[PDB]
Formats: structure tokens, C-alpha cells, sequence
């Protein structure tokens, strides 16, 4: 530990050219560390852009609006429901989450402009697909760089239809990730969806109006939540984004609390909340049942006796249930050690579940994190544990081959690498296709996920008998 | 709540009653939803002749495009050298988005880097970006080659690629003669297939331009093979082992299979196999130049031809019967080896399948789609098969391409029906299953929403898809399959008549009601 | 009625009206049908654990066998030699059916001849029938061999085959010299597969029991491979493709892959490749044989190790991982030859594939049946791809194969839910997968009857038919499948994989009802 | 031409030993033949035995009655759902005909004897099986071998269960082919069946009373008469085998008419109920419109004129469809040449259908027919065609070589060797799983089937384009 741990360091950056070198030594700490700055040049980032932090995870989710990756025809083809933030619509009809609207940017655009294209292609959403709830204009690199004002067309076109047309400037060529894009659609959301119901006093409010802010539900996960608060007598009158509505956002200003489980994503609306609307909002954890407890008992001690007792209730209810799970699970996963890499929120949340079931987080580190996100990743951390920002290809492998991890959790860029290398991997962005893992329900399946693929068979095979 | 020894996945967790009334809740109090009897009654009226009118009449909006962009493709082109980075010069979401987008197909590593420009290149330009970033590709990943092409930022920047890595070696970031191709790789010209072509076309001046007085075509007795945008591990495969078959010298110009399919044995593997820098410097010398798919290797033929002076044989992709029995024999004409006995065996187990499932095949009407070779090599084999190509579509086809393949179905009473969309794509297609339903579609991944928009109208309007294209990601392992020659036209048989079978069990296994027809043998 | 542009088969034919009302009257007037309420009352009694226990106390009586009887194993062993003409002595209908099986699995032609003794035959024994028989049957079609199995008459009346065809030589009806392998194959003993067991060590006797002076174990350097009952072309073809990039030289003894396949190109070939009468004349000179399919070659194994004195390896069916592992490092020792890159890297990749698709696979309940040596070997690869197989039936089984299964599931955690039935058939089976129902069955067509059953108790109790044994017949092609080596591995892993997939797929298309989970990556 | 035809015959028997030469010189002919003798030894016969013709084709086809194949384990296994003997019913529990029901007889039995074992497993059927309705048990070849007595199983356990138990000796040995099947399973139906509402006058007939004999409903064939006939204004009180019932069989002496389709399965019972309850019954032909039309008003002329008028009123609704259908597939057809070889009805019955589509039968044979069935086959072949009673692979494959028809219709075991030579093959006994082809609806289908093989793209692509 520690001394290693800085051998380590030093001896895989000295493959680098030297201005590589001094960045990447300040982005890898013993558990300090510098964050959100650009990635160095040809070292194969695994990051992404601020159109997947806007297109991608912020407004995507939002199930009744259509969302146009406006610009070439790649950027929306490969997002098309690359992410599982899940939704109940009939889609194509009144959801369109899963499918890919686009204005495929042809040369003529690029050389006159695609302006007069965007006018006319929101005419042609609004003939053929009658029941969308609102329109977003998702700006792909082109758009700025040529140019264009989206602007414009939104305001005037949102006039003449009495529509709510979004123009959103999240190219990718903005900011150092998808960071800037979580920024970018924040801003968007305040500026033209926010504001819509501040006149109108006709939502009959109740003491117990809650939203969950910054959940995608992968797979399920915001669902899994959901229902623990109103179990504990809560409201929630909104879901950010995943299988949220546009008016369950435009009705936000109205909630007595704002319950931030991604804070990197969805902090800036949440203070802005705060400032003109007097909302309060506090974090939480949803991650296991340590964390999910820690977090009921802290949200119920926000509202009175009543909503306290029903909490107990929950967290007496779900008891037989989780420590069932424990008691086949942790005695199979005990002492078994985990290296994960993923984007700004999950590195530091998903170690409570892990420790749950015995297990060490033996390093962890973050795409696009900023640094109040590593102030509280040091908390969560042990001592001497590896932190990587923005760790490039390289030296994720290096890091694996000294340390071995029993386990690593990380983005399907990196699955099949390590599985080649003999690793158990298990996608902590995507589940992996599984899932939910929030609440306590989701604690039961991320428990025999981990086990399946750590304890599986396969794993003992990977060499000849021969060699 | 969850029962430990049964735990639920979200399918079917949410089924469960608090969670239906969790849902039912939400819905009503903060969704404001259409009341379902509208969304019934616009359902409906997206199914109907009046609503793809408005749809085929769209000009701004693509719904559900069937074509991804240039530098994709490129990457792909890149991949099946020997010890190549593929690197993009533009901004790194792009790059994320590729590897993602192969790493789900073939379940396998994709490596390929950006030089990561952000928002000051776009003032400046992005030259300090190529010297570091080649410089630090080639010290931390140590390729023999990086293989360059671009994303559209730098692309309407207007960066000079060519200035800029020839200033990368100047400055000594890269040594002089350290192999960097290049290719501008527009992402709003064309589609995927032009970035293969324009990458490959690249790659071969870089090896050859300036060095031809020193070739004599036809003196190292080879052909070449350029495989073209090819996600089919078993077609790379099916070609080399024709050719080893006839006892054929070849060379297959971009080979990514082995790059594509390492052995999980403890040890990661960046880079495998792949066709060498020094068969590339050799490519002139050959006999001549076959193009396995020529409608997107254009830029190709227009080089092999005018530089290497290879008098390119007018062959369409190895498909089905007809197309693989023509490959064979201009194979043999140009190399003077004769067929063997094992292909002339091999072609008639096929003829001898088509004879056997022919009465399940004939008249079955299918709807399809894909890259513009691939789509007429599959109507050319449903035809041969006795089946109609009802509805054809190929976003990035072209109008040159729409006419060959018109003329290949008038040339046969099961194109009558037919008609071939270019520039559609599968929210149009959603409607012609729709108002001129055909029994199956062929396509992607994609096509499966397609599918459950069909069911939704009823089971007698669902229209099955049968998975043969890319991206496939919803199955494991299909990458692996065949599509060209008479091995690749034996797994579509296969696959074409089976899908029919399994749905006709599916139809009548109704006890007492369809199971009259429930056959034991069919 | 129909209409001509879209003719209507029997399905849908008879679900129009008119014929509904035709056949509902047909029942009510004079069928005396049972009332429906009743017919559903029997039904749901048919699924209870209760109808189950008394199903399982049937001694008497067999429903729904999952065997056939001896001579047909016969046939399959005889075609697999050189021009040889499969001869079943005793009555005609048998050999009819025994061709329809095969021809109806395989879609190919099946010769066989019958000697067609009839009544009179009873009273007096069948030697004329064999003499005339194999004069004519020499005559007209011209086998450079005939090899003879019995039906249960010419077991019953006890005609002595030996004595037979000494006679017919004697009398000149053939000539001394052309060789008439036998074996008395009674159906009324074991199964199919002693038919074959019974036929190889016959012919093996025929050509070696007087030569054994001259021969050396080891002089021809090759090893016997001895493949059992085989109904997949794939799976003869894998192991001589293996031993051939082993440089293993070897000699398959039954090999019918040319007879089975032959080309459609304009004439039908009666013979085809096969086994030569020199090999096996010559195969008690080789380093030793090799038995792919042990189980049900015991008589075989006696007579390899009693006369020509090779220790046969023990080693299992080469299905799975660690049992293809097993074969290659058996066959390498010896050889003597390494196994090859390519087969390492075969064995590789297969692994990979096992990790890419080991979450979809996990925990997944079968239920499964067929021969005893393809059910170990689908036990062996289910348990290494972490799926529990529930229910192993295999009707032909014996008491020491069951012990080795046993102990085949005690060796994983996987195996303890499973249980290994014996002399169960498939009515035995119906009643298991609907008291501890699994997630899909793996057996041959018949199990489709299952799988309509358990639909009809519901949807949820639906257990969906994964096509794997013999007979196939409602399929086509995939007796052309590989179940053997790494590469039949690959395909079973695919098709397991992928039918999970599908039935996920279809569970989740329902629009705003379960849709949320049909993702389109998996 | 006649004589090219005849020394096509003596050209093919050259191959033969003298013994076979001589027997099959009498079993081919140009239209004068002898039909029903035994096959010769090793000259690899298309027919079948005794158990598939009273198992396999009478009995099997009863629905709601359980069939036991009383012997091996081969047989019942090897005709498990082979026929497409159509059935509406809810297998497994008050229907069966897809399934096998088997005492897989091992080697005690054969030594022992099977008749204890018989006697447990119909107390197992009776246990597991509730709701059927009758017995039968169909003898493979040991069961008379080793002096078996299953009628008195089926007579003792019969009465102890009051249920009808049928004994069927239809052991492969006997006979020559599935024909004596037939005969041995018309008698046992006589016997242990038929008779059983002898006493019962309830049955309410009507003078429109009918039954189809010897139809058994391939693809739903026996369907797509019955309407026809009903539309007619007749009541089809029984459906013999195809979808048949047992009370349908027993409801079979009240009719006032027998319909006999096939001939050479079911004339036995026919000439037994008119003997035994004076009831006629008349030789009919429900293939291709010439045909259907032509029975249509034979059978009709046996009853009123109120029939008679709605056999032509069912004429004309039927007429603009065959006509369609003609108009879209005779041009198509015209003038090929056909050869067929099937079992006992067949062969000579579909030859107007041909003719229906410009079609030119040159060849024809039964596996299994009798005298009488050529001297009707005579009347509907050309002059000068081949016939062949129960062919030899060899002589069939030496045939189509000299021939060289366009089409060939027979069995599954013939299908693949002509595809290999290029002729298009349609099997006229399973339909290649298609039909129905009986009635006006089933010539639709017949039509189409013949055309979709034909004419089929496949067959141009047998040579190599470097084979030439
Ligand atoms: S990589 Fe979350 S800040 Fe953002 S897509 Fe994953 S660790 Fe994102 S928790 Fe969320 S749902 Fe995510 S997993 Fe914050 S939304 S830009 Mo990739
Ligand atoms: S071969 Fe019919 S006398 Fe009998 S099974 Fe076919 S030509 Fe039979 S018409 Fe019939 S339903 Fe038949 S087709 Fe008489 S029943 S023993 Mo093989
Ligand atoms: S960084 Fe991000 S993903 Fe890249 S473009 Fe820019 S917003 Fe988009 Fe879409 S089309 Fe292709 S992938 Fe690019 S090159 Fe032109
Ligand atoms: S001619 Fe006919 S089919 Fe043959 S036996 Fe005899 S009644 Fe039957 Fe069943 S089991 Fe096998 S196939 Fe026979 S050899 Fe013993
Ligand atoms: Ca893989
Ligand atoms: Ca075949």
C-alpha cells in the first residue's frame, strides 16, 4: 500500500512524452488530485462530449417531449437507446425516448446553414407526431462552429405553434466532457421550461411534495426509489429525467424539498431553485441498504413525527428482506476486491452497497468528476486506495496488472479488455443489462449480479490445459 | 419487495402491484398524460395509407435513420492493418461513440484514439493537437501505423490534415517515416461506407503514389480482395478460404478478423493479425483488384485503376448463387487456377437446399434494409429463392445503385411487387409494413421497434424480423455468421426458411383451435 | 371458397366461417364429444403432481418414447462405408420406415434394401430370402458390400444369418469372396443405438478376426476413429477437421458425411465416400481407436481391446470445454503431434465467448433428453456455462450411465437441482415441466407437443423447444449443425443464448405494458 | 410410342437374376398386369407392411379412441404423426392420434409372452387416459410369432371395463403390403365396433343420410368434400378414419348411402354394410373440378330433385373460382408431363386434376393396388403409357431417366432422388405439407402447388456455369 501505490504511478507514466507526463502525474492520487481540465492529445480518453451529457443524460429521458440531435447523422445513431432510461409510453405515439429524430446534415447545410431546415422539420413533428409535449433542439458540433442560431427559430417557431422548442447549445466541442453538457441542459431546462407555471397557483400543494432530481432510472432505479418515499408518506410530484415528463418538471417550483442523488448532473438547478423559488435540496444515497437507511431516516428528519414513524416502517418492512440478501450474498463475495472507473456520480456512491457485501473498493476514479466530487470521494475511500480523473487506456490496464482486482465495474469501452485479461467485469453504467440497483429492491439484484459474474464458472477456464 | 431465492430484474419487478399503482399514480398526478383512447386513436391513424402520404412527404426531419457517419467507417478500415491506430482528428465524444458502437457488436475491444480538440481549436485550429497527439499515440500505444481521419469539427474548420502531420514530422514529433495515412472523413457527406472508402483510398496512395515506376502489374501472381464496411467476421473468412480452396494468391487488403476476435487466455490483446504496411507497398504488383463491395468503394476503384493501372473486373458483391458462381470463375480466368471440385460440391449442397425448402420460401414477401451492396446481394438471393424483395430500402444508397438493382428485379417475375427506396429510412419503412405487409422484415437491431409497433396493431399485423445486418446488438455472437458465398447463401436459406417455420408453429399451436396444422415434419 | 390471388391452406382454410360451422356441427351431431368444461377439468388434472406420481408408477405402459429400435442404428452404421447397401433381413415395413426416418431428418435419399420374408417365412425360416435376396440385390444395385441386420420377425423365428449367407455363398447365389458383414439386431433388445454398436463390431469381425498374425499395434502410425450413432454432418466433419490441423493421421471407421450430402447437380448419386473395406482391414494396425460415443459402443470396445489389443482411451463424448480439452491432449499423447496455435486459439475464443454471454446464461433451468452420450455431454457444456439442468431424461439409458451422470452434477453446484431419469419417456417428461417447470427444454421435434401443452395450461407456463437431437423434422437443415469440439460448443452457446433472448424479447414487446425492458442492447 | 416403351421394360430387366427378370416382366406394362404378389427379395421395394396399412392409415386416424402398437418399440415410433391424418380435438386428453402409445416390448415378453403386460397397460391407459373413448391394439410382427391371444385381453379386460378394446392382428409378416392391413382392420372394425347400436333405434335419420368412406382428411382433405356435400343439402353422418369419431362409426348403419373415396382401404366394410343393412354405396372422385363436378351430380342423382337442385346451385357458386384458378395456372402447365407413383387410390384418381390443368399423366403406378384397381386405372390412362405395379428403385429411377418427365408425384422416399436429377417433385401422399387437395378448395391448392415446384427458379441452376 502507499509506497507501492506511488511506484506504480510513477512507473506507468514513464512511457509518456513529457508534457503528457506532468499532466497525467497531477490526475492519479494515493488516497491530492486535479479534475475537469482537457484531456491530453492520442492518450484514448474514455470520455464523451457535452452533447452526451445533454442529448445523452439530461434531456433524452424526458419521455412526451422529441428531442432533435440536430447537425450530422452520427452523434444521434449512436445514442439511439444506448442508455436505459427507462419509461412507460407507447413510443412513436405520446413517449419517443428510444428513437432517433434527427436533421441529417448534408453538405448544403454546412455551406447555406440549417436554419431554414430546422423551421421546417419542426413543422414536420408537429404534422406527424401530433401528441409531443415539446420539442428540444440538441446542438451537435456543426451548429456553433457554422454559425446558426437556434435560438431564433426556437422563440419564433415556439410563438407560432405555442410550443415549447428548447434550443440547446451542448456541441461537443464545448467544455472537456459530458460535464459541460449537464451545465448546458441545466441552463436550458431554467431559461425556457422552468418558468412556465410561476403565475399559476392552481397545483394544490401538500406538506409532504418532494422530486427526485438526477436519477435516469437505469433500468428501473428511479422506480425503486420512488417507492420507498411514498412508503414513507412523501409525494413525489417529480422525476428528473428518467421517466420524467415535462410537466412534472414544470411543476418542481411548486415541492417543499429537492432530493439530489446526482449531484454532478443536477446540482445547478437545484441551487437555483434554492435562490428564486426558496426550495431546499440536500443529497442522498440510494445505494444499498447502509446508505438507502442513512438517507430515509436524514430526508424523513426534513418533515415531522409522522413522515419519521412511517420512515421506521419502511426501513422495519425492507430489514428481513436486505438481511436475507446479505446472508446468501456477503459470505460469496467477502473480502473480494473491486477497481472501478466510471462517470461523475456512481465511483464514490456505489462503495457503501460494495462494503455491504464485504467487499473493498481497492480503487475508483471518475470521467469528468469535479473537484468538490473527489472532496467527497476521500470520505468513502480507505486509506492508501488508488484515485484516478480521466484515467486513459493505458493506464487503467497497468493499474489492473499490478493490483488484480477480484472485480472491476466499469463502461462497456472497458468490458471486454479485462474479461480477456481474466477479470470479472460487471458495466456499472448500464447494469450490464440488469438492474435496478437503487433502494432496497435493486440492492437484491446488484448483489446476485456481482456474485454471478465473480463466482462464475468461465473465469477458471481461461487457460489450456497445455497453455 | 423482492423473494431471495426468486430475485426479480425489471422485467418482471414492475409488474408487481405496488409497483403498478406507484406507476398509476404518478402517471395521474403529475403527468398530465393523453388520455389513452387519443393515443389509441393516433396509433391508429400512424398505421394508415393517409398518414404515410405525410410521411413520404417529409423533406427537414429523419426519423430512425438506417446509415451512420464517415469517420465510423474509417475506423473500421483502419482496424484491419497490422498494428494500426485508427486515430480521429476532431473532438473525442465522437470516438467514445464508435468504439461503443463496435464494442456492442462484436462484444470485442475496439482501440482507437482522438486528439481531443475543444472549443479554442476552433479558432486556432487543431494543429498542436495532431503533433501531441500523434506523438503520444505512437510512445504509449506503440503502433507501427496510426491511420488518421476526421471528425466534422475539424472538418468545418477546414484543418489540413495533410500540412498538419507533415509539420508533426518536421518538428520532430513523429519520425519522418513513421506511417501516418490520412483521409478527410466528413460526417455530413455520405454515410459510413464513404469513410471505409475514403480511409482505404488514403491508406493505399500513402504506400504507393510515389513509388510506382518500380511495378510490373501481375508480377507477384496475387489478387487483391478490398472487402469494403464488413462487420461478418465469417465473411472475411469465407473469402480467404475460397481462394486457399482454388489455390489462389491474394491478398486481402484490410483484414480486421483476428484484431475482431481475440482468445480470452489471460491477456488483452490491442492489436492482432491485419494486413501488413509491406502487402500494401506490394499491392501494385498483382494481377489485378477485386472489390467486394463496389458501390462504396468508388474513390478505390477510381485509384487501383488510374494508379495501379488494375483493369478492376465489373463484379457485384459475392451473394447468393449467381454472384458467387461469377466471382469464382473471373477468379480463375485472372489467376488461371481452375475451380475445385470441393466449390463445384459446395454449390450444389446449396442448389441442393434451395430444392429442398423451396415450397416454405416461394412467394414469402419481405421488407429490408441495410448498406447498398449488402441490400442488393440479399434481393439478388431472394429471388433466386423464389421470394419477393417487397420493400427495399438503403438510405445511403444512390440513384445510380436504385436503377441497377430496378433493372436486377424486372429481370424477374418476383420483383414485380417490389419497389426500392433510397434516402427513406425506418420510420417510412414502419409505414410500408404497415399498409403493404409483407410476412418478415431483415434488418437490424433497429427494426425491432418496428416489430413491436406491428404486434401493437394486432398479432395478425405483427411482422417478424429476422436479424441479418449492422449493428445487431439484442443477440450474441451473430457477427460471427456468413452472409457472402455459397457458405454465407447457406445461412440465409437457413435462417429465411426456419424464421417461416417457427412462426407457422407459433400460429398453430393453439390446442384445439390451430393445431390441426401442427405438423411433426415439414 | 377461395380466393385466387391468395389461396389459403389448411391454415387459415379452416378457420373461415363457413368450415367453423361445419365442424361444429360435425362434433355436435355426431362426435358425442366429451363438454369442453369436462375436457378442461381432465387437463389441468394432467398437470398436478398428483396425475404426475401415478404417471411415474406406469410399468406396462410407454407414451411418447424418446428411442427407436435396433436396426435402424444398423443402417446408419452400414451406409457409412464404401458402396455398401444396408440389407435388413427379415419383413419389408420395416425398411420403409427406417428410410422415411432418415429421409425426413436429413432430406436425402436413405438406401436400403429388405429381403421381404413373409408369413410363409415364419413357418419355415427365411434362407431363401436371403439367398435370392442378396443375389439380387448384388445385381441390381451393385454394392461392393452388403451389410445385414434383422427385424424382430427374423429374431423371433431365430434364423441363423451366419448360416445363411455360408449357404447363399455355398450355392453361388454371391460370390466367396464379396463381403456380407452381419449382425443380429433384435428390436426388442436396448435401443437404436446397440443396432449400430452391433453392426460396427460386425463388420469390424468381418474384416479382421483371421488376419490378426501380420498386424502390429502402431505400424500405420494412424488412430481409429470410431463415431457412434451420428445424425449431424457437422459433427463428422469437426473431427476429422481437427485431427487433420493436428497433422493426426487417422482413420474414421463408419463415415457416412458423403452419402448424406450429396450435390443436387443433375443425377443421384446411390454411394457416396464412405469407409473402405482396405481400412478396416487394415485399422487393427493403428496406435489405437478412439470412441467418440462410448456409452452405447460396449460391445465394440470388447472386441477392439479382446482382438486387436489397442487400450482405448477413456475418455468422454468431445462435447463441452473440458471434454474437447480432454480428446486433443488424448490424441496429441498418442500421436505425439502438439496441438496447434489454431486450435488453442479455437479454444480461446469459444472461453470468450463464455464471458461475453455467462449473465444471460446464469441459472438458467433445462430440461433435456436424447442419447445417453449427447445428454452427458449437453449436461458437461450446461454446467460449465452455469445453467442448471433440471431434468435429464434419456429413455435408453442404463443404470452405470446414471452413476456417472450423478456424479457428474455432485461435481457442481449447478447440478443439485437436477435429477437423471432413466427408461422415463416423453409423457414422463410432460409431467416434469409443469410441477418444477424450466425456463426451455433442449430435445428433438417431438418435444414440440410439450411446448404446445404447456401453452395451453398459459403463457407463463409456456416451456419453449430448443432443437437439438434426433429426429429434427420441423426444421430444415440443421442436421448440418455441429454439436461437437469448441465449434459445436460455439453453436450450442449461440443458440442457448440467443433463444433466451428471443424469449425476453417477446415477453417484453408489449406497448406501454412490458415494453419499458425490450432494450435494444443486450 | 408403344414400342419404345416396351423395350424400355426389357432394357431395364436386363440387370436382373432370371427369377426376379421373369416376376417383373408381369408387373410392367404399357396399356395386361398382375398387381398384389409378393415383393421380390433385395430389390428395395417403396411398399410398406400390414401395421402401417391397419395402424397406420385405418385405425390410427380415430381421434378420440387410444391405439396401442403392441409390440417393439421401432413401429409406433417410426409412424409417430407421420400421416397428416387431420383431427379437431385436445390431444392428450379426449383426442390422440398424434401420439405413441407403445408396450415397447423387451425380451421377457418376447419369452414370457406380452398378454399380462397388454392387461396392465390398459389399466394405465384407463388410470392416466380418462376420457378416451375405445381401445384398439395394433400387433407388430412378434405378437402372433411368439402365440400371443390379444383377443382375450381385449375381450376379458372388455367386459371388466365395459369399454371397447379392438384386437387387431395386423403383424407386418402378413400379407404382401399395407393393403391386407386394410383388410384385417376392416374386419376387426366389423367384428368388434360397427355392431354395437345394432339394438338402438334412437338415431334420428333423415333421407339425406351419408357417411364418407376411405377418406382420411390428408391436410384436411375429408374437410374441404364434407362441406361441398353438405352445401348440397346432405347430412355426412360419418367421416371413415379422417377426423373420425368412434359414435361416428357406430352412427354408420343408419346412414342411406356410402360415399367411397378410397376404394381399396375401405370396399370390405362398404360391401359388408350393404350385405349386413342393405345400405348402397357408390365409387366417387373429389380431385380437380371435372371430377368434383362429376360426382357432385352422380350422388345427387341418387336422391330428389330438391339435391339435385342444390348440386347445381353448389356447381355454380364454385364456378368462377376453379375458373380462376385454371385461367391462372393451366397456361403455366400446359402440356408437361407428370409421372406418378403412389399407393392404392391415388395413382389413377388425381389423373383428371392433371387433365384439369393441361397436364399429361405418362406414367403411373400403385405400391400396393389389385386387379380391379388397374382395370379402373385403364379407363383413365392414356394409350400407350407406362404402368408399374410395385417398382423397384432401380426400374423407377431407369424410368424417369428414359422418360425424363417434368414433374414426378410420390413418396417421401422417392422425393430427393429425383431433385438431385432435376425434376421437380411434389409427394402426393403427405402433400409436401400443403393442401388440402380434395374438393373445390383443395384444386386451389393442388393448382398452385403443382406451379410453385414446376415452375420453380431452383431447377435451372443444377449445372455449373464452368460444367458447360
Ligand atoms: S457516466 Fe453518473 S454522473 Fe452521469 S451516463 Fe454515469 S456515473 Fe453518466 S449518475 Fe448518471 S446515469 Fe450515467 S452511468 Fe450522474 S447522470 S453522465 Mo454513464
Ligand atoms: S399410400 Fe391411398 S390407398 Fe391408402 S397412406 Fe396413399 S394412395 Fe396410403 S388413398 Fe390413402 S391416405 Fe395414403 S397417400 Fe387409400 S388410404 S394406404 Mo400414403
Ligand atoms: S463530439 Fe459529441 S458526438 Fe462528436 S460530433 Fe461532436 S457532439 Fe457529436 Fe455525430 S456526425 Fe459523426 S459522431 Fe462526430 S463526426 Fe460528425
Ligand atoms: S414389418 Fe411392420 S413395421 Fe416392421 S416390425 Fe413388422 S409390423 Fe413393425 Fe418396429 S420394432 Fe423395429 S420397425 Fe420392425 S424391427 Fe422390431
Ligand atoms: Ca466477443
Ligand atoms: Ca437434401
Amino acid at each position: 500500500s502507499r509506497e507501492e501505490v506511488e511506484s506504480l504511478i510513477q512507473e506507468v507514466l514513464e512511457v509518456y512524452p513529457e508534457k503528457a507526463r506532468k499532466d497525467r502525474n497531477k490526475h492519479l492520487a494515493v488516497n491530492c488530485i486535479i479534475s475537469n481540465k482537457k484531456s491530453q492529445p492520442g492518450l484514448m480518453t474514455i470520455r464523451g462530449c457535452a452533447y452526451a451529457g445533454s442529448k445523452g443524460v439530461v434531456w433524452g429521458p424526458i419521455k412526451d417531449m422529441i428531442h432533435i440531435s440536430h447537425g450530422p447523422v452520427g452523434c444521434g445513431q449512436y445514442s439511439r437507446a444506448g442508455r436505459r432510461n427507462y419509461y412507460i409510453g407507447t413510443t412513436g405515439v405520446n413517449a419517443f425516448v428510444t428513437m432517433n429524430f434527427t436533421s441529417d446534415f448534408q453538405e448544403k447545410d454546412i455551406v447555406f446553414g440549417g436554419d431554414k431546415k430546422l423551421a421546417k422539420l419542426i413543422d414536420e413533428v408537429e404534422t406527424l407526431f401530433p401528441l409531443n409535449k415539446g420539442i428540444s433542439v440538441q446542438s451537435e458540433c456543426p451548429i456553433g462552429l457554422i454559425g446558426d442560431d437556434i435560438e431564433s427559430v426556437s422563440k419564433v417557431k415556439g410563438a407560432e405553434l405555442s410550443k415549447t422548442i428548447v434550443p440547446v447549445r451542448c456541441e461537443g466541442f464545448r467544455g472537456v466532457s459530458q460535464s459541460l453538457g449537464h451545465h448546458i441542459a441545466n441552463d436550458a431546462v431554467r431559461d425556457w421550461v422552468l418558468g412556465k407555471r410561476d403565475e399559476d397557483t392552481t397545483f394544490a400543494s401538500t406538506p409532504y411534495d418532494v422530486a427526485i432530481i438526477g436519477d435516469y432510472n437505469i433500468g428501473g432505479d428511479a422506480w425503486s426509489s420512488r417507492i420507498l418515499l411514498e412508503e414513507m408518506g412523501l409525494r413525489c410530484v417529480a422525476q428528473w429525467s428518467g421517466d420524467g415528463s415535462i410537466s412534472e418538471i414544470e411543476l418542481t417550483p411548486k415541492v417543499k424539498l429537492n432530493l439530489v442523488h446526482c449531484y454532478r448532473s443536477m446540482n445547478y438547478i437545484s441551487r437555483h431553485m434554492e435562490e428564486k423559488y426558496g426550495i431546499p435540496w440536500m443529497e442522498y444515497n440510494f445505494f444499498g441498504p447502509t446508505k438507502t437507511i442513512e438517507s430515509l431516516r436524514a430526508i424523513a428528519a426534513k418533515f415531522d413525527e409522522s413522515i419519521q414513524k412511517k420512515c421506521e416502517e419502511v426501513i422495519a418492512k425492507y430489514k428481513p428482506e436486505w438481511e436475507a440478501v446479505v446472508a446468501k450474498y456477503r459470505p460469496r463475495l467477502e473480502g473480494k476486491r473491486v477497481m472501478l472507473y466510471i462517470g461523475g456520480l456512481r465511483p464514490r456512491h456505489v462503495i457503501g452497497a460494495y462494503e455491504d457485501l464485504g467487499m473493498e473498493v481497492v480503487g475508483t476514479g471518475y470521467e469528468f468528476a469535479h473537484n468538490d466530487d473527489y472532496d467527497r470521494t476521500m470520505k468513502e475511500m480507505g486509506d492508501s486506495t488508488l484515485l484516478y480523473d480521466d484515467v486513459t487506456g493505458y493506464e487503467f490496464e497497468e493499474f489492473v496488472k499490478r493490483i488484480k482486482p477480484d472485480l472491476i465495474g466499469s463502461g462497456i469501452k472497458e468490458k471486454f479488455i479485462f474479461q480477456k485479461m481474466g477479470i470479472p467485469f460487471r458495466e456499472m453504467h448500464s447494469w450490464d443489462y440488469s438492474g435496478p440497483y437503487h433502494g432496497f429492491d435493486g440492492f437484491a439484484i446488484f448483489a446476485r449480479d456481482m456474485d454471478m459474474t465473480l463466482n462464475n464458472p468461465c473465469w477458471k477456464k481461461l487457460q489450456a490445459p497445455w497453455e | 419487495s423482492q423473494q431471495v431465492d426468486k430475485i426479480k430484474a425489471s422485467y418482471p419487478l414492475f409488474l408487481d402491484q405496488d409497483y403498478k399503482d406507484m406507476l398509476a399514480k404518478k402517471r395521474d398526478g403529475f403527468e398530465e398524460k393523453y388520455p389513452q383512447d387519443k393515443i389509441d386513436e393516433v396509433f391508429q391513424w400512424t398505421t394508415t395509407k393517409e398518414y404515410q402520404e405525410l410521411n413520404f412527404q417529409r423533406e427537414a426531419l429523419t426519423v430512425n435513420p438506417a446509415k451512420a457517419c464517415q469517420p465510423l467507417g474509417a475506423v473500421l478500415c483502419a482496424l484491419g492493418f497490422e498494428k494500426t491506430m485508427p486515430y480521429v482528428h476532431g473532438s473525442q465524444g465522437c470516438v467514445a461513440y464508435f468504439r461503443s458502437y463496435f464494442n456492442r457488436h462484436f462484444r470485442e475491444p475496439v482501440s482507437c484514439v482522438s486528439d481531443s480538440m475543444t472549443e479554442d481549436a476552433a479558432v486556432f485550429g487543431g494543429q498542436q493537437n495532431m503533433k501531441d497527439g500523434l506523438q503520444n499515440c505512437k510512445a504509449t500505444y506503440k503502433p507501427d501505423m496510426i491511420a488518421v481521419s476526421t471528425t466534422c469539427m475539424a472538418e468545418v474548420i477546414g484543418d489540413d490534415l495533410n500540412a498538419f502531420i507533415n509539420n508533426s514530422k518536421k518538428e520532430g514529433f513523429i519520425p519522418d517515416e513513421f506511417p501516418v495515412p490520412f483521409a478527410h472523413t466528413p460526417s455530413f457527406v455520405g454515410s459510413h461506407v464513404t469513410g471505409w472508402d475514403n480511409m482505404f483510398e488514403g491508406i493505399a496512395r500513402y504506400f504507393t503514389l510515389k513509388s510506382m515506376d518500380d511495378k510490373v502489374v501481375g508480377s507477384n501472381k496475387k489478387i487483391n480482395i478490398v472487402p469494403g464496411f464488413e462487420t461478418y467476421l465469417g465473411n472475411f473468412r469465407v473469402i480467404k478460404r475460397m481462394l486457399s480452396e482454388m489455390g489462389v494468391g491474394y491478398s486481402l487488403l484490410s483484414d480486421p478478423e483476428e484484431v475482431l476476435d481475440t482468445p480470452a487466455d489471460g491477456q488483452f490483446r490491442m492489436y492482432a493479425g491485419g494486413t501488413t504496411q509491406e502487402e500494401m507497398k506490394d499491392a501494385p504488383n498483382a494481377l489485378n483488384t477485386v472489390l467486394l463491395q463496389p458501390w462504396h468503394l468508388e474513390k478505390t476503384k477510381k485509384f487501383v485503376e488510374g494508379t495501379w493501372k488494375h483493369e478492376v473486373p465489373k463484379l457485384n458483391i459475392p451473394m447468393g448463387l449467381d454472384w458467387t458462381d461469377e466471382f469464382l470463375m473471373k477468379v480463375s480466368e485472372i489467376s488461371g487456377q481452375p475451380i475445385p471440385a470441393s466449390l463445384t460440391k459446395e454449390r450444389g449442397r446449396l442448389v441442393d437446399m434451395m430444392t429442398d425448402s423451396h415450397t416454405w420460401l416461394h412467394g414469402k414477401r419481405f421488407a429490408l434494409w441495410g448498406d447498398p451492396d449488402f441490400v442488393m446481394g440479399l434481393v439478388k438471393f431472394l429471388l433466386e429463392l423464389g421470394c419477393e424483395p417487397v420493400h427495399i430500402l438503403c438510405h445511403n444508397g444512390n440513384k445510380r445503385w436504385k436503377k441497377a438493382v430496378d433493372a436486377i428485379l424486372a429481370a424477374s417475375p418476383y420483383g414485380k411487387n417490389a419497389t426500392v427506396y433510397i434516402g427513406k429510412d425506418l420510420w417510412h419503412l414502419r409505414s410500408l409494413v404497415f399498409t403493404d405487409k409483407p410476412d418478415f422484415m431483415i434488418g437490424n437491431s433497429y427494426g425491432k421497434f418496428i416489430q413491436r409497433d406491428t404486434l401493437h396493431k394486432g398479432k395478425e399485423f405483427e411482422v417478424p424480423l429476422i436479424r441479418i445486418g449492422f449493428p445487431i446488438f439484442d443477440r450474441h455472437h451473430l457477427h460471427r455468421s456468413t452472409t457472402l458465398g455459397y457458405e454465407g447463401a447457406m445461412q440465409i436459406l437457413t435462417t429465411l426458411v426456419n424464421s417461416i417455420l417457427e412462426r407457422l408453429d407459433e400460429e398453430t399451436r393453439g390446442m384445439q383451435a390451430t393445431d390441426y396444422n401442427h405438423d411433426l415434419v415439414r
